[PDB]
């Protein structure tokens, strides 16, 4: 319902418009896991542009949605993390969460397909 | 009661010019008697004590803008709280003496009461009160617009190469500062597109321990939003420190000065090169 | 004398129990209740009006030192001088109701004479004096580190390109700033070798005839000095103020934003697009 | 005395160390005259680092110099008149006052040579 | 006791002699035995002349001392640390195996350091470093 997992490319595309802290982190774990375990692809891209608050629940379940679909395939959380969410992130769920991007999902885009061309 | 008050104030007035004779001798003589003549600070003395009670017992708004002139006056003429203070004082001093000698109260009688013995002194108190009221109004004033000021001149991301926002960062920061930079500093990365921040932490003098931690963190917030801090301009004593705070510096990419930091940060972006 | 000026001042404290009782009505009663409880201040109050006179007649250094602490706990709890002066009125106001009630003076006597009675308020505006004394301290101290990172910050010459030394110049600015800004932009030019200065006007939101005037003689001087000056980010009103003012604007080349004044610049030297 | 005309190249150059107001500032016009007039260089240098103080006279001789010599050719005022003297003759002598190079007179040389050479 | 200070001030400035220079290069030889207060004046006056001559990297000849305190090699890392991040590669020079037996069981992490076992070495990589400047 909110998960709107799109493939396009040699990718996969999420934008991200719950915000809520157990029910659809737990319900976006399971099902971004199922797909990307159904179709085989490089790349996953993930959006955070809609959020702009977020605890260490949500934090520490998007680290781990990192090194899920990190132990696949490669991937970028295209959209900058805002400035509260980004400080939020860095003094709890410390890691450098994999590639990225910044608010530029055409830059993400562009960047996951010349990685994924070479 | 404000008309025979007057009437008797009519030589308080000479009374106080007695008492900035005696009180000039103590508190910067020669300051004082170069900044201002004496029969001018006189005559504003007794025009500030005289015409306060001229209105009918109740008020004067004309008087209270003259009040505040006075105020500001005696501020800028070089008259702090500590001076203002010590004129009251020795206002007290020589109306006590004064009455000790002139002997004429407000109300017609043989021997007075301790009524008007105070009012005086009530009185005086309320315009001492009123006057350093329009004290700090100045000072207030210009304190929040100079801290106004330092806070919008403090983290300037105006200066923007092509696709790089460079940041001067040149004064002294502390907490208040560190918070305002790193807020300032996402505020803007959000705002404008780039890849590549270069700040300056040249100019700073001494950079204790938890304003690097800031800096450090600011670092690392720029690249978690997805741009390559090139933190550039970095001077001995706050590099030991930031060595001895422990943190790790492997993912701040450091330079000596601006042209061969923004020069590497071009080689980064290699397209960027014209 | 000090002695038995304390020997009644333990009664005097309750008096002064009674004066904050009576005064906590008329001035910000919420306020002072909510960030600050009764009993602490009152035990405040009582300890600075009651070991003043515990030395022998003459001073103490360490009352002195608690002083301006206190002087500097009621700064920063929100009692400025206004606030102080009500406190000061309303004590004499209940020094002269308790002499009226509890008739005890100094010396031993069937009846005092004005001699302690009016000592009792020579020491209070002393006290009083010392007390605003330490009270501007702080402040000015504040206001002079602030005015000195202000006037540190308005003219950064520190952002530096390769040859070209651009200027933020972010912040309002008058008179005296405008002075500080052109002195500075001559000495970093002249200690620097450079051959174009982007002066970012953006940042400003408006400036009068003689700012604008002063900032047309910066750009004449650093020409004159013999580097160009591609002034750069100009607003609307301010374009306007400066044609208003009649001053030629045919030498100064002008550019919307940096990154294309900049690349003007580059292209004015031509070798330093790469 | 105090006006050591020197000629290299097809160049001509100048080193000003007097500052004094009327005597040298006239013999210095007259020298660099009867220089000029006697040798012809396209390109005369003048240099002004010695001075730090300027009063009305110097920067109007000074003016006046400049225009007496670009009546027989071009020049620099290659040093950069310092931040003092800079504002007082921008308020008072107000010209471009030539060509300039900005303190650095191996600068001003190879602009006029590259000037010359053209 | 006069001759004895102006010879401490001798050994003062005979420490950490930055002046041997390259083209945009240094070289910071020190032979002594080092000490805590000497370990500290070496790390100062380092840092003051490499920012005062700025160039791009620092040899430090640590050939020469014989052995050193486990304090002293870590503050030695310390200013390598440091002067890497002023944007100097400390690149250290002929260590001795005592003193890399000492570092080793100090138990800090050694991989920012770049070490060579003689100066040739060291000079032939710095300029490595600076691409063009091996010409």
């Amino acid at each position: 319902m909110g998960i709107p997992i799109l493939k396009l490319g040699e990718c996969l595309l999420i934008s991200i418009q719950s915000e809520l802290d157990d029910h659809t982190a737990v319900e976006f774990q399971e099902d971004l896991l199922a797909k990307i375990h159904e179709t085989s692809a490089r790349g996953v891209v993930i959006d955070i542009t809609s959020i702009d608050f977020i605890d260490s629940f949500i934090a520490k379940i998007l680290g781990d949605v990192v090194s899920m679909s990190k132990l696949m395939g490669a991937k970028v959380v295209v959209t900058g993390i805002q400035p509260a969410v980004a400080i939020t992130l860095i003094e709890l769920g410390i890691t450098f969460s994999g590639v990225l991007s910044a608010m530029d999902l055409e830059s993400g885009l562009e960047k996951l397909k010349q990685e994924l061309g070479e | 009661m404000y008309k025979d008050f007057a009437n008797f104030i009519r030589t308080n007035k000479k009374d106080l010019l007695n008492n900035w004779m005696n009180e000039m001798e103590k508190q910067s003589d020669p300051l004082i008697n170069d900044i201002a003549k004496e029969p001018m600070y006189e005559e504003t003395s007794i025009e500030f004590v005289d015409l306060i009670v001229s209105n009918i017992t109740e008020n004067g708004s004309k008087f209270n803008e003259k009040l505040d002139d006075f105020a500001e006056k005696v501020v800028h003429l070089g008259w702090p709280i500590h001076f203002v203070t010590t004129g009251l004082r020795v206002f007290g001093l020589l109306v006590y003496t004064a009455m000790r000698d002139e002997d004429l109260f407000l109300k017609r009688e043989e021997k007075p009461e301790d009524d008007a013995y105070y009012r005086f002194e009530t009185w005086l108190s309320s315009m001492y009160n009123k006057v350093v009221t329009a004290y700090a109004d100045t000072w207030e004033k210009t304190v929040s617009i100079q801290k106004s000021a330092l806070q919008e001149l403090s983290a300037p991301l105006l200066p923007i190469f092509e696709k790089i926002s460079v940041m001067p960062l040149i004064g002294t920061i502390d907490t208040e500062r560190a918070k305002l930079i790193i807020e300032n500093l996402l505020i803007g990365v959000v705002k404008n597109r780039s890849e590549v921040v270069l700040i300056d932490i040249t100019g700073v003098p001494v950079v204790d321990t938890m304003v690097a931690h800031h800096i450090i963190q600011a670092s690392e917030a720029v690249r978690l939003v997805g741009c390559q801090a090139m933190l550039v301009g970095i001077r001995p004593e706050i590099a030991q420190t930031i060595v001895n705070l422990g943190i790790e510096l492997d993912q701040i990419i450091t330079t000596n000065t601006m042209k061969k930091g923004m020069e590497r940060a071009l080689a980064l972006t290699n397209r960027e090169i014209v």
